[PDB]
């Protein structure tokens, strides 16, 4: 039940282990039945800001005149 | 074009020749409750055309000295035809809205109105007692309320007003008004447009709620650039508010609710 | 939590396309990038928004309460659960209208002799009992309620690493409401003014219950005080409807204000 | 449309909402010297974005009594940022230009400005001595010069002015102004447009020349229909001139040139 | 971190190749080996340079600060983060101009009664809060800043193994500069001498922020003092541009000197 | 996600385990998502000192005359 993800290496050691292998991976295993007990995975996604930045009914191009 | 539109709901139609597009809040169009998100088990009532139509609330007048206006939904529509009837006869109710604000002037007038639709628009009170505003004052109905230029604490201990004291630059809630643009909005700049149109989906942490106990949306109108004309220190232009509920569905029918007033 | 787009090189322009001009009346923000108004070079973008994700923004244990017990009714204390007793976490949560997450509670317990030269006591054990709205609240530091046959309790031994427990999403709605524009009651026509009156913006009188804390050891005449600092961290976070942040000082559980109403300093219009 | 444009050069952008198209002189867009037309053998310098950008020269004011204005290129830009530096550090220099003249008013104003780009715009002097205008007077820089309504001969023999005396209807050179339309131009008629935009390629009988000794283009602005407003005998509207050099390449680097002045 | 080459046997020579002669004016070092100037035998080399790798040279926890707090404003202390408060680690880092690495911080906490026969206190808990440049600095040992809703804090219980945390490469440049030949400001012509003046060799006024340390327990009239010794170890190390090491005593954060300017002893030219 | 490397045995025990098998290997597993939390692998490489010892433009042989 182990989950193996890879790390985003910031500072690199003068090793090939700093660039590949299990040496740039980390392992995770959940010990509790309730999902609330789990830690945060932090592999979180993003989205389009459009719902806030452009909640416009008739879609407009920046090059084209906004007021038409 | 971006400027000419026609909105038809039920037996009511609105036309405009100077629009600046329309905003659909959070990109969500109003919809009915899906079976996967349903909660009350009884068969809902959906008045449809009888309730989902354009209702014109009272016209307010904009002057050089105006600070702003506010309304609460569904509150402002509680006395509107069959929408109000269904609201009071049912324990639970849900609805989206099409808010159409109207304000025409001339090519020699200036001014800009910021029209904001705020989910859970809680306003600040007038006393040192927290959350002291009473039901009757929080729900003015179609006449709504007004913003003030400053905070004035109610000191009458014998007869506290128990009312709101929404200061304009503090957006009536302790936040800076310039940041209110994070909420769905449009601007009625007199040199550009006649109106502002906002389509609001139902927003809440529940699928359906009590319309009498809870107001889902708040409409705030603030003069971003004050009204000015030619050389007439004296200038008044009306601001009419027309709102239409959408996808109305009510649950929990019983005897009618008659809330306490004034 | 990802990458940002590269900057593409952009040369001069002489066209009928004018991205610089717009009309903010529509309610939209102009999505311009540097290459729209100036000549740009190609830049391979390596910066990411990994730390500004909703999760990383809240992934910190914030203090929400400091419960105090004097082991010489103060032999036990009760804290009504809330996030509004402090200001820092509260302000961050209020950037949004609704939220849904799990909670991690860490308890830092400290104690000391009030007297520099008097008294002595053996190591203390604390009991932190959660009293869900409805359960009987302790009247004495040692009455029957402390049997916890159903209420969750945490027994902490002084000196051990801070205690920590996780709580699931416990709301009765599909999300927690940071703002509730309404009342719990509707006053009906005809009833006395005393009737149907409730607080504005308040839901249940007892939303999440409270914590009852006590020292389990038999109290000695020695003067001692203990403090349990409660730290809470939202994990597995989802938030809805952004709002402008609090600009003036908080004045209670509501959006009420009173004191620091003039937050901005003076600065000349033409002063850099 | 023919009326809305955006020009971007380097770190500068110009927008207009009331254009009347743009003119590209002789249908030629500026370009660099080709190897088949090359003359100086040394490697050229091409500042690119540092020199090829929009520089705004001083604003002049149009009144009912104005006769006209004139400028010389590259002269008017000799003190403009890194363009001027490269001009003075090199023996030879070549450049094209994008001239953007700006002039807005209102719907109740009238007037028309003729904007002409003239290759080898030689002007008439003020004395009986031929070709007597001195270097300092012929090269005013960014402030340029003005047209006159009549010829007035300088008679001070002790201290001759040695200046130009450009009579407006004679186009400052002994030709009728109405025929100046054979030169690339645009007209800023207040009831139609805000500006005039002209793209000028490098014109000369050589591929490259001395920018300090020789002015390739001349910009002449003449009120074709005088400025008039409502009933205000008193009316002044500014005319701003923004020019951007294009495809700049210099040859013959040495110590900097410091020309004599006034 | 590897092997050294073997010595190959080398016999006598009588040739026109003269590796012994050179010209150091070129700026190069003569790459001679023993077999170039003497007769050698074959030796199979087994020694390696495993311990002199840049990583192994720095792989040690060095003391960079000793923060002191007197639990009877001294109830809390603030230390501006730096590696120049001590000399040993600083001198090693300065063998290079630039560096890039992660950091491991270990905190050794000690405490004691000032009085041999007076006072008593229960076990202490410490809070080590990191205040990034910009965050509010504590004014009192118990003001709102200690809520740490966003600042990283470490709560240490006296007597527990030394606390330890890791910090990523946090520089705003692509590498840390051990030397900066410049200023943060350029004085412009015309401005008052008070204007545009800044320290030579200084970048930001607040590079990495600081640490705020306090004892969380309520202070007792007893006289107590605690000291937090901060140990830092660079891990995942990369360094650029070697420099000669510091020969004379340090005189501040800069390369300034004043006192021990005559480091070398006397020795006869012809004395072994 | 375990990384298995071999040790460089210095002092050898009178065992065959001191010369072979998993007995001369060591195992590693990363527990943290951030690479900063990782220990140093210490399997670090070396390089040519030439950039410092001989930063000369025109390469020269030691047997051959430096000044030519
Ligand atoms: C929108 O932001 C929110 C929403 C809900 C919150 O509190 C809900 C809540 C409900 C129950 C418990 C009970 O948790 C505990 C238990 Cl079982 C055992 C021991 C100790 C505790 Cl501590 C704790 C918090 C908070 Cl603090 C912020
Ligand atoms: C070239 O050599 C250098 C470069 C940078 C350095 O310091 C950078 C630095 C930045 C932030 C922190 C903050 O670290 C901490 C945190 Cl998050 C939490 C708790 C405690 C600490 Cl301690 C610590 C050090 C040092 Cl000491 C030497």
């Amino acid at each position: 039940g182990a989950q193996v993800s890879s790390q985003k290496v910031g500072a690199h050691e003068n090793s090939n282990r700093a660039y590949g292998g299990s040496t740039i991976n980390y392992t995770t295993i959940n010990y509790y039945r309730d999902s609330a007990s789990n830690a945060a995975s932090k592999q979180d996604f993003a989205q389009d800001p459009s719902k806030f930045t452009e909640p416009i009914k008739d879609v407009l191009i920046k090059t084209a005149p906004t007021l038409n | 074009s971006v400027r000419v539109m026609q909105l038809t709901l039920g037996n009511s139609t609105i036309t405009t020749q100077e629009a600046a597009n329309s905003v659909v809040a959070y990109g969500r169009w109003p919809e009915y409750i899906k079976d996967s998100e349903a909660n009350p088990v009884d068969q809902p009532t959906e008045p449809d055309v009888a309730a989902c139509r354009f209702y014109t609330l009272d016209t307010v007048t904009w002057r050089k000295e105006s600070r702003g206006w506010w309304w609460k939904l569904p509150d402002a529509l509680k006395d509107m035809g069959l929408f109000g009837q269904n609201m009071f006869y049912h324990y639970l109710g849900r609805a989206g809205y099409t808010v159409h604000v109207q304000c025409n002037a001339s090519k020699f007038h200036q001014g800009a109105l910021g029209v904001f639709a705020v989910p859970e628009m809680c306003l600040a009170g007038d006393s040192t007692t927290h959350m002291f505003t009473k039901y009757e004052n929080a729900n003015p109905g179609e006449k709504g309320g007004e913003f003030k230029g400053s905070f004035t604490l109610d000191t009458n201990a014998t007869n506290p007003a128990r009312n709101f004291c929404p200061v304009d630059y503090l957006f009536g809630s302790g936040v800076l008004a310039g940041n209110a643009f994070v909420y769905p909005h449009q601007i009625i700049n007199l040199r550009t447009n006649n109106c502002a149109t906002l389509v609001l989906p139902y927003v809440n942490s529940l699928s359906i709620d009590s319309m009498t106990k809870h107001n889902n949306w708040g409409i705030a109108i603030l003069p971003l650039a004050p009204l000015d004309f030619a050389t007439e220190s004296s200038t008044e232009i009306p601001i009419t508010l027309t709102i239409a509920p959408m996808c109305c569905e009510f649950n929990g029918l019983r005897n009618i609710t008659v809330p306490r007033t004034q | 939590a990802n990458n940002l787009p590269d900057t593409q090189s952009s040369g001069p322009a002489h066209s009928k396309e004018t991205p610089a001009l717009t009309a903010v009346e529509t309610g939209a923000t102009n999505p311009l990038v540097p290459s729209d108004t100036v000549q740009t070079r190609h830049v391979i973008q390596k910066r990411t928004r990994s730390e500004s994700t909703v999760e990383s923004f809240f992934a910190r244990g914030a203090c929400v309460a400091i419960i105090e017990v004097d082991n010489d009714s103060k032999l036990f204390s009760v804290w009504k659960i809330t996030y509004k007793d402090t200001v820092q976490l509260r302000r961050k949560l209020e950037f949004f209208t609704y939220s849904r997450f799990d909670m991690e509670f860490t308890f830092v317990v400290t104690s000391n002799y009030t007297d520099a030269n008097n008294g002595h006591a053996l190591n203390q054990v604390y009991q932190i009992m959660y009293i869900p709205p409805g359960a009987p609240i302790p009247g004495k530091w040692n009455d029957y309620t402390w049997q916890t046959s159903s209420n969750p309790s945490v027994f902490y031994t002084y000196g051990a690493p801070p205690a920590r427990i996780s709580v699931p999403y416990v709301g009765i709605a599909n999300a927690y409401s940071h703002f509730y524009d309404g009342f719990a009651k509707v006053p009906l026509a005809g009833q006395a003014s005393t009737e149907g009156d409730s607080l504005y913006g308040a839901a249940s009188l007892n939303d999440f219950g409270s914590l009852a804390v006590r020292v389990v050891n038999d109290h000695n005449p020695t003067k001692l005080t203990s403090k349990i600092r409660v730290y809470m961290k939202p994990k597995h976070v989802r938030v809805w409807c952004p709002r402008p942040p609090r600009a003036v000082p908080y004045y209670g559980p509501g959006v009420d204000y009173k004191d620091g109403l003039a937050p901005l300093p003076g600065k000349g219009l033409t002063t850099y």
